[PDB]
RNA sequence: GUAAGCAGAACUGGCGAUGCGGGAUGAACCGGAAGCCGGGUUACGGUGCCCAACUGCGCGCUAACCUAGAACCCACAAAGGGUGUUGGUCGAUUAAGACAGCAGGACGGUGGUCAUGGAAGUCGAAAUCCGCUAAGGAGUGUGUAACAACUCACCUGCCGA
RNA sequence: UUGUGGCAGCCAAGCGUUCAUAGCGACGUUGCUUUUUGAUCCUUCGAUGUCGGCUCUUCCUAUCAUUGCGAAGCAGAAUUC
RNA sequence: CCUGCGCCCGCCGCCCGCCCCGACCCACGUUAGGGGCGCUUGCGCCCCCAAGGGCCCGUGCCAUUGGCUAAGCCGGUCCG
């Protein structure tokens, strides 16, 4: 068995080209290739396959929905909050977020996973001496 | 962004002679990659179907054909003349694309692949939109299925920009269907 | 432009180059493969052509016209003296091939063995193996040669003996320097082997123990030295017409002019026997023993 | 070019079927058969609890398509050689010299004699699953039994062309050892 | 194909399951641009067309010879290291003293000697099997060749490697544990530490 | 002239007389013609390595157990084949049961016949109707010198797509 | 270059006591080869020693025998593709 | 075996020459699948995309004058 499918109302991330980093959703396929693909911020059109990603989401409509049909669904599985607190989308946000740290956040960070570093070696060298 | 072919409506006529001061206006829509080639191939059919010639003729209008829904998906049907290296045939087929120019795209792709067949050799006799409950072709009608569902069976495993290219990696790619 | 008619070529093509040989001693090239439950024996000696002389024997060979005939056989003594084993070597394979782990020698080394590490013995303080004799005076130093044996017995994928001949019993060959060789132990495991080795050092082994009765073995030497030679007697080519201007006896054409070069095929004058050899499936008639 | 491609079928209740990556292993009342399926690019799926075993061709073509029905009808021959087994048989032909089959070793071999009137002796060894037994019934048949029925058909193979007629015309010289009843036994 | 653009003391490649010929040009492109390549694990290369086809492509090369002097003619090498040098330096212009010096920093081996078994071992991603070759087309693994055409090293190199993995997973095992307890410190530790590590929460995954 | 890197003509251009970029290499093929330099951009041709430039973005076709195939000139391959595979065109059969496969089945005016030493059909075999029916040629070989049944096209039973 | 020389295909009227294709293959037609000759005059006339044999080596396959097979107008033996 | 006036080894006194600039990091295996963790030993849980990660006073004019110093970490050296 497979956990991922191109199907309707899959949500499909967009893992190449000039728009990376968005949901879409899937709406309709149009051949093996290329899909249509409708998110609430866009203008529905069709994209390929290779240039998308199957996520673990799926929301509950039709073939080809109305923009406020789709607007709606969204909401009612929680689409983004979903995508945004798993390992999977988080990766992509704290990646976009570790970019923008300026020099002094840099350095502040950098004070801080030193002082985090010491608490971890003091705390695992008291492990490893209690155990035997 | 652009499609490699437009459809165009080109209307032209006979050039007013001595007798005949309203010759008869013709129209087709025709296929190709600007105006200035639009232009060409009408000249081409006008001359070999209606015996009138651009030199002792008239260009009267030029307008592009633009899709009415391109964010629908409809079906299509191309009825084409076209030349083998032994011959010359009648095709059909059956496409599936949001624009009908996507639709023309496709076709001259699968000419060229499935039978190397060149654009200068395709002469386009009709095209439709074919409404699903009548097309013929099976490739076509196994797209024409709600609940439709499939996995991914190949994908391109690549990075989102060049940026990000390296040369080494130290685990294989995680690949999973 | 075919050769008109044709006959097989002259001389082997497999025994080149045909160059005096690097060795006096013939070369072991390859041991008999081992089989894990023989008993530990030894694979080859080292023995002196002596002489030839012929036999006269009554055959048994049901359906042969010589059954219940008599037949005379020319046959080769070899004097076969006893060897001395005084070292024990380690093989481990690699990807490359086999390597030398370890050694160890005995404490006692002969005169003759230990002249056969000098090109002027005479001359020279005699000190080989006088140091590493020391250690096996000392506990220190017996630790060592047994912790060798440990390894040896903890890697090794071969086990070999080194043995030397007693050159001084033959007076008839004007040799001190006896001739040394390393000697394959095949049969039981490698802590089997290793006991079967280290255990009989400094000791004599006779040629009964290794060969039998009735028992093919194969000779290895270097042939007899004949110096250089010219192409009928080195390749066995054809003589050419009495009347040829420049001499008869050569090869006539040496090649074609297409390719601009002479073949390693065709037959040159050169070096002429002491070469070496391997000859195969030599019958033993007879074992004889002093006693 | 075809979304998907699927066949089923039924697995009985007295042998289960353990499929993993694509090693369906399967095991019932007469022992055990394994076989490796890595090669197919195929969509196993045990679904009802193994009692079906359903096999899977996405965006297949008519070459691939054409291997799920030979995996479906690999599995089958895995089941049934389970519950039942099979069996060949072969028939002794002969015209004027008698062929003396004689058992090498506890029904682990066949020693052929006389075949022809040739001296030479004819040795043939079983493969792992099979045993040979001289028909007690029957004017001169040898029968083969096992599990895996591609390892009888094999031994049964062996046997038939270790006793091909050289030499001389064999639309007349029909002599030989040849299969008579291949059913599952 | 530019380069890694790296400054690794050396870069050692774990070939197995690359395509010969991709692995071949992206390591003969690093040589050049001066970096240093171990590659390990040549018997497990891969190349695309069965065995059937490599053993007639390599029983071709064997027929060419010198007709007068064969020893000085093209030299046929069994083992799959010499097999990968070679493919790796018809990729080079080894006739120039540039060329020279970039065969000399590759080192290529059957297995994995030491003391590369304890180094992390990079792959390729342009030359992985799985990114290049489509699942039901035919290949082989260079071992397997070298088998076939005379190498009479593969059992060595097969004793060799069980024992080597079979010491790497002990390791494996040992860094398993090792893991978990430095995971339940990482807690401990971290809620010792509360705001005072407030600035890495919204960078952390 | 069978032809020839052959012989002889017509128009134009090239080489000869000319370097330079590409065609791996070449007098006349493609681009383009030139003082000695800096910077920019192109043409032909290319962008995995050799080798400057993407292992770039797309869609199909090909799997070679013959050295698969891969550069205008240009360094060939033909007639003729393939149940390899992929697309088309013209027809057909199909729930009124299609194709395959398995067969009880092919019977009655009828050997009126056709061979007066042989044949509703069966060494052979001119040839046209009719009786039955969901139905079956007064049978090219179903093989019995000859009335016996399975194996053709023609309908039935089995199958259900 | 390939007329001529040599080898090989396709179609199938007939032979093969009946049967086009076991083995053949007329009238036609498509090729390959470069050990012939012819055609040409590009290289060499301030010189590349010009027949044959002898000697020696190597290479090709369009396979005569030898190994393993397939077909037959193959009973066996022999013979043929 | 290792040059009787020839050489070898070990410690510190360093001075050049050389490389480098954080020149830090070991799972196997496959990819029509796999990984970590608990308990039926298979089931649950969570994770699967790229090292795009982790680690490291990572912060002193290749680095100021002196003293002191936990716990922790890194080097040399001793032994096993
Ligand atoms: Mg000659
Ligand atoms: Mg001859
Ligand atoms: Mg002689
Ligand atoms: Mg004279
Ligand atoms: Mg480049
Ligand atoms: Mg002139
Ligand atoms: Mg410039
Ligand atoms: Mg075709
Ligand atoms: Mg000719
Ligand atoms: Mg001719
Ligand atoms: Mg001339
Ligand atoms: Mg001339
Ligand atoms: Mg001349
Ligand atoms: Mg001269
Ligand atoms: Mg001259
Ligand atoms: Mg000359
Ligand atoms: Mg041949």
């Amino acid at each position: 068995p497979f956990k991922r499918f191109v199907e309707i109302g899959r949500v499909a991330l967009v893992n190449y080209g000039k728009d990376y980093g968005r949901l879409v959703v899937i709406v309709d396929v149009v051949d093996q290739n290329r899909a249509l693909v409708d998110a609430p911020d866009m203008v529905r059109c069709q994209m390929n396959f290779k240039r998308l990603s199957l996520t673990d989401i799926k929301i509950d409509i039709k073939r080809i929905p109305k923009k406020a049909t789709l607007i709606k669904a969204m909401e009612e599985a929680d689409v983004k909050t979903k995508w945004e607190n798993s390992s999977w989308g988080k990766k992509l946000i704290v990646q976009k977020k570790r970019a923008a740290l300026n020099d002094f956040d840099r350095f502040k960070v950098m004070l801080a996973k030193i002082k985090r570093g010491g608490a971890i070696r003091q705390e695992l060298a008291k492990l490893k001496k209690e155990v035997a | 962004v652009a499609f490699r072919f437009h459809q165009y409506q080109v209307v032209g006529r006979a050039l007013p002679t001595p007798g005949d001061e309203q010759p008869k206006i013709y129209r087709m829509k025709l296929w190709a990659t600007n105006e200035v080639r639009a232009k060409s191939k009408f000249w081409y059919f006008l001359r070999k179907l209606k015996k009138v010639k651009k030199s002792n003729g008239q260009m009267l209008a030029i307008n592009e054909i633009f899709e009415k829904n391109p964010t629908t998906i409809k079906n299509y049907g191309i009825w084409l003349r076209y030349q083998s290296r032994t011959g010359y045939h009648n095709m059909y087929k059956e496409y599936r694309d949001t624009t009908l120019n996507g639709a023309v795209e496709q076709m001259y792709t699968e000419m060229a692949s499935r039978h190397r067949v060149r654009s200068p050799c395709i002469q386009i006799i009709k095209t439709a939109t074919v409404n699903f409950k009548l097309c013929k072709r099976d490739n076509t009608k196994q797209f024409h299925n709600s609940k439709i569902k499939f996995p991914l069976v190949y994908q391109k495993v690549r990075p989102p920009t060049r940026k990000l290219k390296t040369t080494y990696k130290a685990t294989r790619p995680n690949l999973f269907m | 432009s075919h050769r008109k008619f044709e006959h097989p070529r002259h001389g082997s093509l497999g025994f080149l180059p045909r160059k005096r040989c690097s060795r006096h001693r013939g070369k072991v090239k390859s041991f008999p493969k081992d089989d894990q439950q023989k008993p530990c024996h030894l694979t080859a000696f080292l023995g002196y052509k002596a002489g030839m002389t012929h036999i006269v024997r009554e055959v048994e060979k049901p359906g042969s016209k010589l059954h219940k005939k008599e037949t005379c056989e020319a046959v080769t003594i070899i004097e076969t003296p006893p060897l001395v084993i005084v070292g024990l070597v380690a093989y481990v394979k690699t990807p490359r091939g086999l390597r030398t782990l370890n050694s160890v020698w005995a404490q006692h080394l002969s005169e003759d063995v230990r002249r056969r590490f000098y090109k002027n013995w005479c001359k020279s303080k005699k000190k080989a193996f006088t140091k590493y004799a020391l250690k096996y005076d000392s506990d220190s130093g017996k630790k060592e040669i047994q912790l060798q044996l440990e390894k040896m017995k903890k890697y090794a994928t071969i086990v070999r003996v080194i043995a030397h001949t007693q050159i001084r019993k033959m007076k008839g060959l004007k040799q001190k320097k006896a001739h040394l060789m390393e000697i394959q132990i095949n049969g039981g495991t490698i802590a089997d082997k290793v006991d079967y080795g280290y255990k009989f050092f400094e000791k004599e082994v006779p040629v009964e123990a290794v060969f039998q009765k009735d028992e093919m073995v194969d000779i290895i030497g270097v042939t007899k030295g004949k110096g250089y030679e010219g192409v009928v007697t080195r390749w066995g080519v054809t003589r050419l017409p009495r009347k040829t201007h420049r001499g008869l006896r050569k090869v006539a054409c040496i090649g074609a002019w297409h390719p601009a070069r002479v073949s390693y095929t065709v037959a040159r004058a050169g070096q002429n026997g002491y070469h070496h050899r391997t000859e195969m499936n030599k019958k033993i008639y007879k074992m004889g023993k002093s006693g | 070019k075809t979304i998907l491609a699927s066949e089923t079928m039924e697995i009985p209740e007295e042998v289960t079927v353990k499929v993993s990556a694509k090693m369906i292993s399967v095991t019932g009342p007469r022992g055990t058969l394994t076989r490796n399926f890595k090669h197919l690019n195929l969509d196993f799926q045990l679904q009802e609890g193994g009692r079906k075993l359903k096999v899977d061709a996405w965006f297949g073509t008519r070459k691939t398509m054409a291997a799920i029905r030979t995996a479906i009808s690999h599995v089958q021959n895995l089941i049934t050689g389970v519950t039942k087994g099979f069996r060949y048989k072969m028939r002794f032909v002969y015209a004027h010299f008698p062929i003396n089959a004689s058992i090498t070793a506890a029904n682990r071999g066949i020693e052929i004699r006389n075949f022809l009137g040739e001296k030479k002796v004819r040795k043939v060894d079983m493969l792992d699953g099979v045993t040979i037994l001289r028909s007690e019934k029957v004017k001169d048949e040898i029968v083969l039994d096992g599990n895996d029925i591609e390892l009888v058909s094999r031994s049964a193979a062996l046997i038939n062309q270790k006793c091909h007629v050289k030499n001389k015309d064999i639309r007349k010289f029909l002599d030989g050892i040849y299969v008579s009843d291949k059913g599952a036994i | 194909v530019s380069g890694s653009g790296v400054c690794a003391k050396r870069v050692v490649v774990d070939a197995r399951h690359h395509m010969l010929g991709r692995l071949a040009s992206i390591v003969a492109k690093e040589l050049l641009n001066g970096q240093r390549v171990v590659v390990v694990r040549c018997e497990e290369i891969c190349m695309s067309g069965g065995l059937v086809r490599q053993k007639m492509k390599y029983l071709r090369f064997l027929r060419k010879r010198m007709n007068t002097k064969p020893s000085h003619g093209p030299i046929h090498f069994r083992a799959p290291a010499k097999i990968l040098w070679r493919t790796i330096r018809g990729m080079i212009p080894h006739k120039t003293a540039r060329g020279e010096a970039a065969l000399a920093r590759l080192k290529a081996y059957e297995g994995v000697p030491p003391p590369y078994d304890r180094t992390k071992r990079m792959v390729i991603p342009d030359a992985l099997k799985v990114l290049r070759l489509q699942p039901g087309h035919r290949y082989c693994l260079l071992g397997q060749l070298s088998k076939e055409v005379g190498w009479n090293y593969a059992d060595t190199i097969r004793e060799l490697e069980e024992k080597r993995k079979e010491k790497a997973k002990v390791s494996y095992d040992r860094r398993k544990q090792l893991a978990k307890l430095r995971v339940k410190a990482e807690k401990a530790a971290e809620e010792k530490l509360g705001t005072q590590l407030e600035i890495l929460a919204p960078i952390k995954y």
